[PDB]
DNA sequence: ATCAATATCCACCTGCAGATACTACCAAAAGTGTATTTGGAAACTGCTCCATCAAAAGGCATGTTCAGCTGATTCAGCTGAACATGCCTTTTGATGGAGCAGTTTCCAAATACACTTTTGGTAGTATCTGCAGGTGGATATTGAT
DNA sequence: ATCAATATCCACCTGCAGATACTACCAAAAGTGTATTTGGAAACTGCTCCATCAAAAGGCATGTTCAGCTGAATCAGCTGAACATGCCTTTTGATGGAGCAGTTTCCAAATACACTTTTGGTAGTATCTGCAGGTGGATATTGAT
């Protein structure tokens, strides 16, 4: 009965934005889920650490940004910081 | 005709793994050596999975128990939850 | 009476098994091994089906990788035949042992 | 009532992510930006991977992405291979790769 | 001038109990301090992950113990576990 | 007023361990016996390292434990060696060990 | 400020003898002549990786001074935990 | 005039440096190298002296370990002279490359 | 070289295991209104950190010599690849029931809050002691003969 | 073996840095004692999904044969170890100045918290179809002659 939450869905939307004529298997989606959870845990935990190292009690987007830089390779880190920065701006610039 | 479970990991199976591995030619002592290695792998993972199981007061080892056991042994596995 | 030269099937089998993703150990025997091993830590245990498939995926992935490294060790020593010592050297350097 | 996701321009769920941050014991408090930023980074990487997986199914004359496609897309990309260097992709197999010295001479 | 704490004292007491005629250099003590902070973090971390996996909001001595088992090797575990359990039993019965 | 340490019969500070479990964001709540158990576990490991380090100091005719003695102790003990397999002890050096084939003659 | 001498080619301060000494502590009896440059390359990469990460901690704390802790945390991230300098 | 044969001082040096723990690279050069590299990441940085020492302790420990692995790779190929390919094979199997 | 044996690729077909699609709740996001909390923005310290000068050693650079290691070459013997199939273990699919998971309950145990008491850290001075680094000088180790 | 060069060993001996020793102040913990909240163990049980097993399935054990790989042996060439020599650069230890970590005190801005709407996201159910295998015939690769 009880709810089993996943990203299997946001993933499907992104798939449709990126390859509208392409589907995905059950297993494949399982992998993508693990992926999202994994990266989520890596970034959060590193953010958690930064905040603690600086005796701060709060995880802001700056802790996320720094984490992403520490966790991701060169270009990957970089197309990513932009995306993240963009989202924040757009969410802010939105009455 | 009895047999050691570990010997259930057959020379042809082991060879297949090696072939996925890109290996062209195999000494005959590899099969026993491989069995040993494989046993220590499963020992380590299973020990940690089972530890998770008992912590949950269960009598079933779940995919998550395994996944988590894998993760902390530095063998993270995608596709079985988590 | 036709006959392929030593090496030619082996290569063929490499090209084959690198192309595919099916498991390569037979399930029941892998499954029995899991249970034998687990019995030593806790008795009368049950395993989700997917808990056993997880294990099998992980082991196979581990061993194939070890074989890649093992093979590089044989090649380093100017051989093309993988011996135990190659497996020991790879584990040694991976930090799994010694 | 407007989802923070739609405000942010995102498919991925800012709310859910905000919540997972609260209840994973990462810190006493959580900025408003933090889950937007994170959600966008997760969506981004998801995209990049689906994109390359996509192409790999296409290349194999297929329309439905399977774990294999995800393996070919990750291990053939230098940066994704690094990010996921200690991860096993179930049902992924391995890249076709034979050491030159093992190839037949004649 | 701010109070920077360490486990120097505890470490020195335990040293006197096991080698009463033996001293410790401040470099060596720094190492010991690193060691305790490290093991502290490793156990505390495993226990946190553990509780969370089992949807508990509480880290009890039971989560410490399972962490210990996950973290330490064989004979170190066995012994750590007995000293642990022994310290709890005694503590519980000493109010 | 009895410290919770003496109550538990420990040298290591239970209160301090309790506080660190709180401030480290490990979970919502901390059971009363966790810091007791944990402080005991750390006390035991430190007792164990000190024992072997002391011995190593005495072997080298020394009264004072320096970092080399911690390193000799840790690396000559299988289990400590494993527990600390990815750790560097500053000023530790390495274990004397020369591969047999490198020694002269036959 | 007034001047501050340009730093260039300091990798060469990792001299051949120093490298030979590191190798001896690692048990090595005979050393190919090409090892020296190869080791300098490997060393540079390891330092760049650690320093990159430490400096990222420095910038995040808004300091201009890289601390031992900054280094210690970079080391740990990178699976080369170091005892003896704090943390 | 007197000559030790090739290897005999090598073995002496191994026993000597395996027995001691002092840093084997000169401090001042190592420090310049650390400042060069960081300066290329961010200008106008200062370093706590113990930061530099930490870096140096950590680099020397990393290379000493890599030299051990490198040595095992040479011996595996029936040599006693470590070569770049030995460093390369060790790094690949470590997952550094 | 040509030629036969056999593996591999490619085009097409088609049932169904496994996708995608739809519906309809509902847990959990969003909206609202107070109730804390926090991260600075300024405004000062005392540091460590940087620079720099001079003396001094301790180690670095270099060139020469040749020991002995590496890699080439050659080869015999041993050892693993390739080989056909029925015996037998694994695979598949059908069926009771173990126990995971859903739900509810309630108190032993947790947080919270405001006092009271103590200890662990530092800083000022003071003393001490282990051992680093120097000294011969008696005991190996090595390599030439 | 025997002999000479030189590295090694060890043990005693003074200066002294780093260790231990108080002393004393105190500020921040830690502890103590109510008042208050609740997490999760305990007990009951619904219903997946896991162990068991019967018939259907197809991979593997076996023993023989010899291709070609591995490991041994020899050896010429040249690379890297040892060592003497000349002297640059690191080490060591001063001195000043300041750039900057590290604090503290006040709020405006931000985030948590209790309470109510208002969906987005899930489970359960209902259609829909991509492609896993099958076959047929052309084509490519391998190995013998
Ligand atoms: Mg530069």
């Amino acid at each position: 009965r009880s709810r089993k939450e996943s990203y299997s869905i946001y993933v499907y939307k992104v798939l449709k934005q990126v390859h509208p004529d392409t589907g995905i298997s059950s297993k494949a989606m399982g992998i993508m889920n693990s992926f999202v959870n994994d990266i989520f845990e890596r970034i959060a935990g590193e953010a958690s650490r930064l905040a603690h190292y600086n005796k701060r009690s709060t995880i802001t987007s700056r802790e996320i940004q720094t984490a992403v830089r520490l966790l991701l390779p060169g270009e990957l880190a970089k197309h990513a910081v932009s995306e993240g920065t963009k989202a924040v701006t757009k969410y802010t610039s939105a009455k | 005709v009895l047999r050691d479970n570990i010997q259930g990991i057959t020379k042809p199976a082991i060879r297949r793994l090696a072939r996925r591995g890109g290996v062209k030619r195999i000494s005959g002592l590899i099969y026993e050596e491989t069995r040993g290695v494989l046993k220590v792998f499963l020992e380590n993972v299973i020990r940690d999975a089972v530890t998770y199981t008992e912590h949950a007061k269960r009598k079933t080892v779940t995919a998550m128990d395994v996944v988590y056991a894998l993760k902390r042994q530095g063998r993270t596995l995608y596709g079985f939850g988590g | 009476p036709h006959r392929y030269r030593p090496g030619t099937v082996a290569l063929r089998e490499i090209r084959r098994y690198q192309k595919s993703t099916e498991l390569l150990i037979r399930k029941l025997p892998f499954q029995r091994l899991v249970r034998e091993i687990a019995q030593d830590f806790k008795t009368d245990l049950r395993f989700q089906s997917s808990a056993v498939m997880a294990l099998q995926e992980a082991c196979e992935a581990y061993l194939v990788g070890l074989f890649e490294d093992t093979n590089l060790c044989a090649i380093h020593a100017k051989r093309v035949t993988i011996m135990p010592k190659d497996i020991q050297l790879a584990r040694r350097i991976r930090g799994e042992r010694a | 009532a407007k989802t923070r996701s739609s405000r942010a321009g995102l498919q991925f769920p800012v709310g859910r992510v905000h919540r997972l941050l609260r209840k994973g014991n990462y810190s006493e408090r959580v900025g408003a930006g933090a889950p937007v930023y994170l959600a966008a980074v997760l969506e981004y990487l998801t995209a990049e991977i689906l994109e390359l997986a996509g192409n790999a199914a296409r290349d194999n004359k297929k329309t439905r992405i399977i774990p294999r496609h995800l393996q070919l897309a990750i291990r053939n990309d230098e940066e994704l291979n690094k990010l996921l260097g200690r991860v096993t992709i179930a049902q992924g197999g391995v890249l076709p790769n034979i050491q030159a010295v093992l190839l037949p001479k004649k």
